[PDB]
């Protein structure tokens, strides 16, 4: 809790290095980085996605090397999303822009977010309709009232298990995550282009004012991302989401700590 | 560097009749072809402008195409009221002047 | 352009067995889901068996679970539905479907009739302008000439009356009159 | 190891090339075009030809033999021939009665990287049952997997109309020795924004104020810049690209072997 200085010497910093996949929805075997494709509720009132409809928050608890007080501070992020070309696939049965058009690619609402952390990204619930009865095998918002649609402080989580939390129904707390250095936007919209940057020359510092990282609880590092680029329509105007892989690399260094 | 359309044309009436209008690069290839409706012992007058366009009192059914050197007039749900020559004008660049066609006596 | 051919289907008596071929040609069989579907005479559609490209998922409507067996050989272009345990209920005309993505079912063979009966295979009997056909079994017979449909008599025999090469597969008659 | 930075009369020298597109080359008439875009009967059975793919360019450059190795240390580079998309009257598709031809616009990769060896390359596949033409360099042994992340696709980008832009992208898990940048706009009418200026530098060197170490002497300029389709009077639609200049900017660094 108080942060001491930062050890310097032959063994004070580490990196992790991985990438974390997309849980889109993942239909059947062979899908895996789509959703199912998106039907609508017969009324406001009876809303009730599929599980396979429902893009999920990805989560990765990196184990880092043994200590102890001494704890592992992030220090600096490189993330980018892996596989950006994919998106030019433009002639995989795909719908038709025009007579003699190529397919229409990828495109529309996007979220792309990616958090660092010394514990489990914390969650607050938002729902768009209250009465959205979220499905058998996710975690959402339990004891839904209508200022569930707004703010309701009941909705609390943790981000600690992958193909569980709805992307639609939690959004990082802001009123906590304290030892986490969260980053998202989401661009809403059907037409909306996607605009994906890869570079291996821009690094994110996770340091707050105080020149302090996150700080890994239990030896533990936990990143986490979502990365839904668009939807992929088929040739029937039938659509999936689509997803992409996130790469992270975290520079760790150890702090003293009481 | 000459306007080529069909002397005469016919129709059943209720019919689509298509009249063509053929040019060089000179004339139609960088320049717009208005259509003229004349009725016998009057003056033509502007049934189509730029190619593809109506002006205020042509019914839907008057309408063109332009592919490159060449445009079309097509008369669409023929009427009697519609017998009459259908002269075809573009300016050409090397002439420097107006070209027509020998015009297109439509015969219901 | 695409071809789907089942073949294997004839007359087999209550609690008996028979297995079903259907001949894919025209595309990569391997890279489709593949489902055989069954229509009883009279009566609408009804799903049997669906099974995933690599056979991972094979899937069964309730009525044959536990009896029938789909299966496929990707090298020969062939899927397979084994049906043991036969039932007169299971008559029908059992037809092989593609699924592909996006498409849902899209292309059909052109069937292959299976008859499930304790009664046994009679043959024909041959003779206006024509021919006759008396007393046959089962359903399907063929009329050349180098045609009404049939009536199913009480008897349990169909007949059926032309306007001759006279050919019935299920009992090897093929009289020319 | 890489020790201090060897300076005096002839420490310095410059790269100044440009790369072509390789977008296809469907005939002897169409160098820098796809040939027009076919979509599958099927989501299974995709098979792009390979005149339909744009590919990854590479080029390699060998500098003045001389441990010292050459560090890069400065970038310029633009797309040479960006007026030519003003093309609007050449067979186009007019946007509507006496319009202009619909101009190049759409989905668009502009890439390019500076390396000291090969761009190293990571699969990863829109749909794993996409059949990659024969003739062109692709992630073999496609799972399901392939289609969000699989190890397995690992490859140099050490060869020209080889390796297809759409199953191939810089692999963020190596190239510590390359600096790569690049930018994907997806959508039908995205317009294409293209700036040109010889005053604008890039800087190669990484958070220690190191440049990519040119291997072997040699110097390795990648690049894709799909500007967007070309959208024929038919409807029919063919990727346009246009050539990258790159003006590399190079020191002399010492180093324990």
């Amino acid at each position: 809790v108080e942060v001491l200085e930062v050890k310097t010497g032959v063994d004070s910093i580490t990196e992790v290095e991985c990438f974390l996949t997309p849980e889109m929805g993942d239909p059947d075997e062979h899908l895996r980085g789509f959703s199912k494709s998106i039907s609508i509720s017969d009324t406001f009132e009876s809303d009730s996605p599929n599980r396979d409809m429902l893009p999920c928050y990805s989560v990765a608890r990196i184990p880092l090397p043994n200590l102890n007080i001494l704890m592992w501070e992030a220090v600096t992020l490189k993330t980018e999303v892996i596989g950006v070309t994919s998106l030019m696939n433009v002639h995989s049965n795909g719908q038709a822009t025009h007579d003699n058009g190529a397919g229409k690619p990828v495109q529309g609402t996007s979220f792309h977010f990616f958090s660092v952390g010394g514990e489990a990204l914390e969650l607050q619930g938002v729902l768009f309709n209250y009465r959205t009865k979220y499905p058998d095998g996710t975690i959402f918002p339990k004891n839904a009232t209508v200022q569930s649609q707004v703010m309701n402080t009941e909705h609390k989580a943790y981000l600690d298990k992958n193909k569980a939390y709805p992307v639609e129904c939690w959004v990082p707390d802001p009123t906590r995550n304290e030892n986490t250095r969260y980053f998202g936007t989401l661009t809403g919209g059907e037409n909306v282009p996607p605009v994906l940057h890869i570079t291996n020359t821009a690094t994110t510092v996770l340091l707050d004012e105080f020149g302090v990282g996150p700080l890994c609880k239990g030896d533990n590092l936990y990143l986490s991302a979502v990365d839904v680029c668009g939807m992929f329509t088929n040739r029937s105007g039938s659509q999936q989401w689509r997803g992409l892989s996130r790469y992270f690399k975290v520079q760790l260094r150890k702090r003293r700590v009481k | 560097s000459v306007l080529t359309q069909p002397p005469s044309a016919s129709g059943t009436p209720g019919q689509r009749v298509t009249i063509s209008c053929s040019g060089g690069s000179s004339n139609i290839g960088s320049n717009p072809v208005n259509w003229f409706q004349q009725f016998p012992g009057t003056a033509p007058k502007l049934l189509i402008y730029a190619n593809t366009q109506r002006p205020s009192g042509v019914p839907d059914r008057f309408s063109g195409s332009k592919s490159g050197t060449s445009v079309s007039l097509a008369i669409s749900g023929l009427q009697s009221e519609d017998e009459g020559d259908y002269h075809c004008a573009a300016w050409d660049d090397s002439l420097k002047g107006w070209v027509f066609g020998g015009g297109t006596k439509l015969t219901v | 352009e695409v071809q789907l051919v089942e073949s294997g289907g004839g007359l087999v008596k209550p609690g008996g067995s028979l297995r079903l071929s259907c001949a894919a040609s025209g595309f990569t069989f391997s890279s489709y889901t593949m489902n055989w579907v069954r229509q009883a005479p009279g009566k609408g559609l009804q799903w049997v068996s669906s099974i995933s490209s690599s056979s991972t998922y094979m899937y069964y409507g309730d009525s044959v679970k536990g009896r029938f067996t789909i299966s496929r050989d990707n090298a020969r272009n062939s899927l397979y539905l084994q049906m043991n345990s036969l039932r007169v209920e299971d008559t029908a005309v059992y037809y092989c479907a593609r699924y592909a993505h996006d498409w849902n079912v899209d292309y059909w063979g052109q069937g292959t009739l299976v008859t499930v009966s304790s009664a046994s295979t009679k043959g024909p009997s041959v003779f206006a302008l024509g021919c006759l056909v008396k007393d046959y079994f089962p359903e399907p017979v063929t009329v050349s000439w180098n045609t009404f449909p049939a009536v199913l008599q009480s008897s349990g025999l169909y007949s059926l009356s032309s306007v001759c090469n006279v050919n019935h597969k299920p009992s090897n008659t093929k009289v020319d009159k």
